[PDB]
């Protein structure tokens, strides 16, 4: 449509950002959840295409949860001065709330809070955006029509 | 000031409570539908736009089929969340 | 065929979790960026847009003023849910 | 093809909750300025093309009873549907003068294979109650 004044993000800046891609297939015995045949299809099509935009885009494998969260920690430390914005996209198991790791299951809100305003002053004002692929409970939609 | 929630974007491939498809040999349906959609209009449509779009994709392109019928025939929906104040266009 | 959770949109006051603020003689933040916003634009923009907007007026225009040192100069940023599948203009 | 069919006789019909008394019971005090909300709103929905109905301190029952019955209207001449609640909020719950009711089955009403005649259709519920009592306390 029509891209009126300043209703837009602000776009001008040295690179257009960061994106974290967090491609989980293989997880323990214990957590009893199976190989995620495909992921790294969607993995390879994400990367591709965020690249194309513009984004600085990094993959990472099998994750643990502690690897996980300090991954993202360590994202939300560094100097997005010079980003437009930030992305993350997480490819895992998950059940309502919570996303798994190789080892264990972690709360998304914990993951996403790293960037939170007053956690990560120089993403403030700026998009952070987060692609999630993961269960968030068992119900199946059956469909109308 | 600036609210510490603002300018967070979730685009979750299901909505709360379901389940998610994936093809072993296709990927799932809301990566393949993003990714479609952004190859081809990624740098000239708003962030909603493009995933009201890929929510259309989903929605209508896909239906399961497994042996099973149980999970025979199922529909999915993404579900996007948004806290954005601003338009979001990833050129110019 | 289609799902069963398509084309709903919630727009919340506020994100999962927070207090709503609400003037006792002007209305709550929300609903008078709301009205402002449908007022001057319900006709021409996109339902996402307008709501966007809304987002960004909250949060920005709006701030408290309390007694209690803990209800002082605090935010709010409203959410919006869309499982929406098209572009919705309340016009044509 | 990229937009919803506005092309119907009606544009919809629009529920707006009120909840502004509350029973003792509730322990929770009366909404000053909800009827400033409630009447801006229903101006600016009516001027959007709505057919908005406003009702007052609804228990919770009634809520239920209203979002029901008019989920089993026939929306076949409408473009959509849209549900305003102004109240008292807890996470993923709404207040009604008498107790408390989960969103979840206000908006069910609606759903796809619940709601014939609105499938397809843009169903909205802007919800104006309290979600947590966490405070953003903000930021530069």
């Amino acid at each position: 449509r029509d891209r009126v004044p300043t209703y837009q993000y602000n776009m001008n800046f040295e690179k257009l950002g960061k994106c974290i891609i967090i491609n989980n297939k293989n997880f323990d015995k214990v957590t009893g959840m199976g190989v995620r045949n495909g992921t790294d299809k969607d993995a390879e099509a994400l990367f591709k295409c965020f690249r194309s935009l513009g984004f600085d885009v990094i993959v990472y494998n099998d994750c643990s949860c502690a690897k996980m969260q300090d991954l993202l920690k360590k994202a939300s430390e560094e100097d997005h001065t010079n980003a437009a914005c930030f992305a993350c996209i997480l490819l895992s198991h998950g059940e309502e709330n919570v996303i798994y790791g190789k080892d264990g299951v972690t709360p998304i809100k914990d993951l996403t809070a790293h960037f939170r305003g007053d956690r990560c002053k120089t993403l403030l004002e700026k998009p952070k955006l987060f692609f999630i692929q993961a269960c968030r409970g068992t119900e199946l939609d059956d469909g109308i029509q | 000031k600036i609210p510490v929630e603002a300018d967070f974007l979730f685009a979750y491939s299901t909505v709360p409570g379901y389940y998610s498809w994936r093809s072993p040999g296709r990927g799932s349906w809301f990566v393949q539908a993003l990714c479609s959609i952004l190859e081809e209009h990624g740098k000239d449509l708003e962030i909603m736009q493009i995933l009201t779009r890929v929510n259309d994709r989903v929605a209508r392109h896909f239906e399961s089929q497994s042996d099973d019928p149980h999970f025979h025939e199922k529909k999915q929906i993404p579900c996007v969340v948004s806290m954005l104040t601003k338009e979001l266009y990833f050129s110019q």
